[PDB]
RNA sequence: GACGGAGGGGUACCACCAGACGUGGAGUCUGCGGCUCAAUCUGACUCAACGCGCGCACCUCACCAGGCCCGGACGCGCGGAGGACCGACAGCCGGGCGCGCUUUCGCGAUCGCGCGGGUGGUGGUGCAUGGCCGCUCCCAGCCCGUGGCGCGAGCCGUCUGCUCCAUUGCGACAACGAGCGAGACCCCGGCCGCGGGCGCCGCGGGACGGCCCGCGGCAGCGGGAGGACGGCGGGGCGAUAGCAGGUCUGUGAUGCCCUCAGACGCCCUGGGCCGCACGCGCGCUACACUGGCGGGGCCAGCCGGCGCCCGCCAGGACGCGCGGAGCCCCCGCCGUGGCCGGGACCGCGGGCUGGAACGCCCCCGCGCACCAGGAAUGUCUUGUAGGCGCCCGCCCCCACCGCG
């Protein structure tokens, strides 16, 4: 059935970690997490505006 | 390279007796003295070696306002690491002249000496705080922007 | 005793809670001959995203920078002696302690 | 009109490793350190068995998605579909024309017509 | 559409069992961990993410199962009015309790 | 040490004219033809490039020494970047060919003799470059 | 110099800073309405020791505290976490016209 | 209040002047406008749009050409279990996908319908509106209590003196006390000390307009010396009040409204945003003689791993965990020749990686324009301008961009 063309392509389909957004994915120190996504949540993270 | 245990790293034992930092623009120059037959080498390379020939005639200050005598027998070895190239002499430089006042060391107006060295070369014995300064959103430089379209 | 050689590394977010915890193992360890703590080089994390969600602006950009400052302690002593020094130190919630042997 | 050291007819009837060793990197890398997929692999025998087969003009010129397989020798003589992101482009492929991506003898642009 | 009887009844065991599920949801072909079970050909196999959330969704829609979504994840909390109905699909008994029933007192 | 004391230059010219009656290294015909780099724009005129290149590797090795320098490392010394392109040009080595030959030459010659991590000099060579070395500043 | 700059736990702190905010982000999903105000989760001893600072601590345990655990228990399946394992400090907040999150609920 | 080719003072290299490097002229690139196309997904449009929304061969992906697939939850009404659904070798159609055919094979209510309802959606309206941001804003004002003055709108303090970037103060005053902005504070340097330490890195202190001289009601104000440093280090956080500014296209931020199974749902396959007179809005490299191009002395600071062996490289193998720029500086080669200036366009190969080049690099052709840029523009006062390189963000691939 739809299983033999499902989802068959290969090839990276990263995600924003904390949304399910796709672009500004920012995987600089293994942080999957969202750039917009990312003002919501950086001080739990412990990065600070100094 | 950047403010390391290099100061002694390099050399063991033979223990140099005077330890004094030169410093201009990121370059560190730790001066080693050890009052022998002459030895100003600095960066274990002669005075006369320099990146730039013209520059060195700058590094012999010390020498031609204070007296020969005291150039005439030393001992030098100095760990130079950081800077780009003419910022390493100045440091070599504030380095060697503080290493020949702290041989001076005992007599007390050793500082009325090391001024007539002040007086023809101010900041031989001082360091600047001159530092790079940092680019903000918006510009390509640390003191610029990019070009304004509309006034 | 089977005197192993124990390397404890800290890696915290705050200097304030940092310093704390080396004090207790500092101070938990002057009975096991405890060298004395090393101070890592800060390890900067910034992350530079333009503020605005939207494009509309001079895209203004925050620098948000999280220190990372990890504690380097070398203590020679039994397996049991580090559980029970455990018992005095006091733990603050979420600061990493790691036990290299 | 010789094509790399082979006449028309010798390319014509050389298998694939025989034109594969003289080509260009692409060409030669296609098949060097990788290969075929199974899907391109079974393309090539749904015409193959049909060039070599005529009963007369061919009733076949099969329409066919795949666009960017490197063409083969022995392909020469047939038209295929070569679909550009729209429509098929009936290609006809020549023997010299053998050794390249069927991808650039394509049209997916417009030619020019603006200029406004 | 084809979900097994045996994927079911040990799928609402596991989270009957735990009272709790974390998936971060999978829009396609996924492997759940935490749940396995046994096919017809008694091969021991993982469950779909596809599969799995249908029936998770029509738990919580039974109302069985109170479930919570933070962006991308579900966080399903059974109800107790939920563990009788999953005794009515396990053929279980009453008297077994789900793991947390009690025990996590802190003194 | 007078091996810091004669300038690099003058140290790297004049030691390759006596290593021209040695006959030492054999600079190879290929490489004479190729130029140096992937970086630079032409190359060089030398013509005794090879022998050229091989006075400037071994007097660095001298300060080099115990820590050792691979095939990389003495690249870095002749490090250039491309004078030619429209867009900005970002630095990059120089060709590993030429460098590879002129210390496995030096390996043959027992002058370098290496067993670390990738080559250091065989203490009888340094004391025969540094013995050039005490001929040139006095 | 002579230590690996791939020092593993280094990155390894942070995945416990976004467990922290993911953490923050689970008590918020419904936790919030039952009062969670702030979270500290310690992995020091694998403990897991999460402290839920909120404003009235017995809306979790309900009655019969079997849900207490089972927050652990959906950490569980993310993190493979062992009941009583992990622990769920829900205490009381004093002064909670101080508090901010649950001021505004 | 707001305007004013009204005045009286302030102040800012976004103002200007003394200067500087520009840009506009040249080529090249990237983003627009405007075209074309089956399709060129779009938002933005004076500062305050236009290398910007974090690196489109695919995905992303919004759009075009083709089709698969349901994932129509939960309740009742049905159909009804050897009968709900669902899979299928060949021969196919068809890129293709057992989709649907011929076929003759397997399943086993796991369900199909009817409804009512859920069902997603980068689909519309940001003049439904959240949050956050752009600006007003190199920019200081805001308001409360009590008391005054006014029928009241409002005044007063909150100031027609001086000082400060600044209601910043000091004086004086139907106002008198408060406050919130500015300050303070925090981040990094200028330097040193104590504990230490592998990784020089944690904790303190310290330049205080302090003192000198002149003026200052006084606050302040110059000239000064000591001095790491002269009277904010380089940064962040930033009031009241707004804007119908931007974003529903980041979202479990969402209202109304639409498409809800031949779907605007969701998968695959090939497109497109890399098409595209002219015009622009940033960039980039040039026009050589303080330049080349030359081998060959090098030198960092972000904070970073190397080796060996083949291959001109590109790279590839085999591995070990380990390590650094350019410009410039060298001696040379070289006549003012679109030149051995410049590096375009573009034939011929070698590779890389990726499902796949249409991405990219190297080698070898080739030698575009351009020989100092008209109006009209910007952006900046010390480690500053410029010049010259490194790293990251994104990313299989790929920087001229941006943060540094």
């Amino acid at each position: 059935m739809r299983e033999t063309e499902f989802c068959t392509h290969i090839a990276h389909k990263r995600e924003c970690r904390i949304c399910g957004n796709y672009n500004s994915v920012y995987r600089k120190y293994g942080l999957f997490i969202c750039r917009r996504c990312f003002k919501e949540n950086a001080g739990k993270i412990g990065f600070v505006k100094l | 390279d950047l403010l390391e245990r290099n100061d002694i790293e390099v050399r063991e034992r033979d223990k140099y007796t005077v330890h004094t930092l030169g410093k201009k623009k990121n370059s560190v120059a730790v001066a080693f003295v050890k009052a022998g037959k002459g030895d100003i080498l600095v960066n274990n390379v002669p005075l006369a070696l320099v990146r730039p020939e013209i520059l060195r005639t700058k590094v012999s200050e010390p020498i031609m306002i204070l007296g020969e005598s005291l150039f005439k027998g030393l001992d030098m070895n100095i760990k130079v690491a950081g800077g780009g190239h003419v910022s390493q002499i100045y440091a070599v430089r504030q380095a060697i002249s503080r290493g020949v006042l702290a041989s001076v060391k005992d007599e007390a107006a050793r500082s009325e000496l090391r001024a007539k060295l002040v007086s023809y070369d101010r900041q031989l014995v001082v360091s600047d705080p001159r530092r790079c300064e940092a680019k903000k959103f918006g510009g390509r430089g640390a003191r610029a922007r990019r070009q304004k379209s509309y006034r | 005793d089977m005197h192993q050689k124990y390397t404890i590394i800290v890696v915290g977010k705050d200097l304030k809670l940092v310093e704390r915890y080396v004090k207790s193992i500092v101070k938990e360890g002057r009975a096991f001959g405890i060298s004395g703590p090393c101070r890592a080089p800060v390890r900067r994390l910034t992350i530079t995203t333009r503020k605005s969600p939207c494009g509309e602006g001079t895209n203004t950009w925050h620098r948000f920078e999280l220190r990372m400052y990890k504690r380097t302690f070398w203590v020679t002593c039994g397996g049991n002696d580090i559980s029970t020094i455990l018992s005095k130190t006091v733990v603050i919630p979420g600061i990493q302690v790691t036990v290299e042997v | 009109p010789n094509f790399r050291g082979v006449e028309v007819e010798k390319l014509a009837t050389m298998k694939i490793t025989d034109i594969l060793p003289k080509l260009n990197a692409r060409c030669r890398r296609r098949i060097g350190k990788h290969g075929l997929s199974m899907k391109h692999l079974r393309f090539v025998n749904k015409l193959r068995l049909r060039r070599a087969a005529q009963p007369s003009q061919k009733p076949k010129i099969v329409r066919t998605h795949l666009r960017d397989m490197i063409i083969f020798p022995e392909m020469i003589g047939m038209t295929v579909s070569v679909y550009n992101g729209r429509q098929f482009i009936p290609v006809e492929i020549k023997p010299p024309m053998v050794g390249r991506a069927l991808r650039e003898y394509s049209m997916s642009y417009k030619i020019v017509s603006h200029g406004k | 559409v084809h979900i097994p009887k045996a994927v079911y009844k040990a799928v609402y065991a596991h989270l009957y069992e735990n009272a709790s599920l974390a998936l971060k949801e999978y829009w396609r072909v996924g492997n759940v961990p935490g749940i396995t079970y046994v096919d017809e050909n008694g091969k021991l196999c993982n469950p779909t993410y596809l599969h799995v959330n249908c029936i998770m969704q029509s738990l919580e829609s039974r109302g069985v199962v109170k479930d919570t979504f933070a962006w991308r994840h579900h966080y399903y909390l059974l109800t107790e009015k939920g563990e009788q109905f999953i005794r009515k699909e396990l053929d279980l008994t009453d008297d077994v309790l789900p793991t947390p029933y009690s025990k996590p007192s802190i003194k | 040490s007078s091996v810091t004391r004669v300038p690099a230059d003058v140290f790297i010219n004049s030691f390759a004219a006596h290593l021209k009656n040695r006959g030492i290294i054999k600079c190879p015909a290929f490489t004479d033809y190729v130029k140096t780099g992937v970086s630079r724009q032409y190359a060089p005129r030398d013509a005794d490039w090879f022998y050229i290149k091989a006075a400037s590797v071994i007097r660095h090795f001298y300060i080099s020494g115990s820590h050792s320098i691979g095939v990389a490392g003495l690249a870095r010394k002749y490090s250039s970047l491309q004078k030619g392109k429209t867009t900005p040009h970002h630095t990059k080595r120089a060709s590993c060919k030429v460098i590879r030959s002129i210390v496995s030459q030096f390996l043959g010659q027992k002058l370098l003799i290496a067993g670390e991590r990738g080559r250091h000099i065989s203490p009888n060579g340094r004391k025969m470059v540094e013995d050039f070395a005490e001929g040139l500043q006095k | 110099v002579r230590r690996d700059e791939e020092n593993v736990y280094y990155s390894k702190y942070l995945n416990d800073c976004i467990m922290e905010a993911e953490l923050h982000e689970f008590f918020s999903r419904e936790l919030v309405d039952a009062g969670y105000a702030s979270c500290s989760l310690c992995r020091t001893i694998d403990s897991i020791c999460v402290i839920i600072q909120c404003a009235e601590p017995e809306v979790v345990m309900g009655d019969n505290h079997y849900r207490l655990h089972k927050i652990e228990y959906l950490l569980a399946g993310r993190f493979m976490c062992d009941p009583k394992n992990f622990n769920i400090w829900v205490d009381k907040i004093i002064k909670r016209g101080l508090s901010a999150e649950i001021m505004v609920d």
